[PDB]
């Protein structure tokens, strides 16, 4: 259906030896396609997805120039942020930002995002109108005034309409078999007696893509959200994801409980009980 | 922002059957971190690590993993060192979780 | 692969 090209950028003012001053990772939906970094002023790039083998040499040469420019600019901005907040040197500070564009089923643009953070806290966000900015304090208010009086958001629009959509379209075509798919979950309920005499029922979902999923338990008809123990959805490492959700129930009443699995690879939620 | 740790196998575990052991470390900040996977309490030297990324709350995440064949007698764990913690943090593999 | 100067 809908698809997104997303970049996650990090710049660090005082990295340790061997650690990058700048690193960015790029994804289409939930699949990583490259890593870029700069360590001691040396830029490096690595492909992470099969369709990147299709890219012509010029893609990588142009990417390397971008890494050099971005790392240099981010370092300069870290210097300035240090001064505006009157923060001492000798400590390491962090500038992060996210860049993305999204298309709908017709492969036409739906939205875009640019958002930045300083030392792990929101600093400035480009609004949905793609022309005004949301600030958080007096310093980021200075940034807002500068970007808005300069119209800098117009340059981001040009990036979105140009390179961002170019790559997103091209990656979706070349990697169609990987990206334009949904693997539904393989689910089962595990049974774990406890010394108290009660029972843990753990509903598992394995092997699904994309990562978005909902697991929930019901007894008869009531939802048991407040009674559940969940784990965060986690990568299996082969391109698919896994998750489980558990409830503690009395012995002999296990058949009263139903697990429901919601995933875009299914047309209706999967329902299952302990067998 | 102290790291959260999950230790789990790629596939449902079966003794004598090769598998992959994952150590998924999330929700930490700043990015500098040390991650060591352990077998019977001793360092496993053959550990691969994904690239580090971050989520929409700006906290970082990363996946460490190693090839292993589970058994009835071997234990496995993941040990993390982060500036947000006075001491390292270890999580043991539980085959039911 | 895009960057905006904040200050
Ligand atoms: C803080 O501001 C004062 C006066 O504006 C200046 O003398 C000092 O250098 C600043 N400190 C830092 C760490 O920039």
């Amino acid at each position: 259906g809908s698809h997104s090209l997303r970049y996650f950028h990090t710049a660090v003012s005082r990295p340790g030896r061997g650690e990058p001053q700048y690193i960015s990772v790029g994804y289409v939906d939930d699949v990583q396609f490259q890593r870029c970094d700069s360590i001691e002023e040396i830029p490096r790039m690595e492909p992470r997805a099969p369709w990147m083998e299709k890219e012509r040499p010029e893609y990588w040469k142009e990417l390397k120039l971008k890494v050099k420019n971005i790392a240099q600019s981010a370092r300069a901005n870290l210097r300035t942020l240090l001064r505006y907040y009157n923060q001492s040197e000798g400590g390491s500070h962090i500038l992060q930002w996210m860049v993305s564009c999204e298309v709908g089923p017709d492969m036409r643009l739906l939205g875009a995002h640019y958002q930045a953070a300083y030392d792990g806290s929101d600093y400035i966000t480009l609004n949905e109108d793609l022309s005004s900015w949301t600030a958080v304090d007096m310093v980021s208010q200075i940034t807002k005034s500068r970007l808005e009086s300069a119209g800098t958001a117009e340059y981001f629009r040009a990036y979105v309409e140009g390179e961002c959509l170019e790559l997103l379209h091209r990656f979706l075509r070349n990697g169609k078999e990987i990206l334009q798919r949904a693997d539904p979950p393989k689910a089962h309920v595990a049974h774990h007696p406890r010394p108290k005499g009660d029972v843990t029922l753990r509903c598992w979902a394995l092997g699904f893509y994309p990562a978005d999923i909902t697991l929930t338990w019901q007894k008869d008809e009531e939802d048991l959200t407040q009674d559940m123990e969940l784990v965060e959805t986690r990568p299996s490492g082969d391109g698919t994801f896994q998750k489980w959700a558990a409830v503690v129930v009395p012995s002999g009443e296990e058949q009263r409980y139903t697990c429901y699995v919601h995933h875009e690879g299914l047309t209706e939620p999967l329902a299952l009980k302990w067998r | 922002k102290t790291p959260q740790i999950q230790v789990y196998s790629r596939h449902p575990p079966e003794n004598g059957k090769p598998n992959i052991l994952n150590c998924y470390v999330t929700q930490f900040h700043p990015p500098h971190i040390e991650i060591q996977m352990l077998k019977n309490g001793k360092k496993i030297p053959k550990v691969e690590m994904s690239d580090m990324s971050f989520s929409k709350d700006w906290s970082f995440y990363i996946l460490a993993h190693t090839e292993f064949t589970p058994t009835e007698t071997d234990t496995y764990a993941c040990r993390v060192k982060h500036d947000s913690m006075a001491e390292p943090k270890t999580v043991y593999w539980d085959r039911d979780m | 692969m895009f960057f905006i100067n904040v200050l």
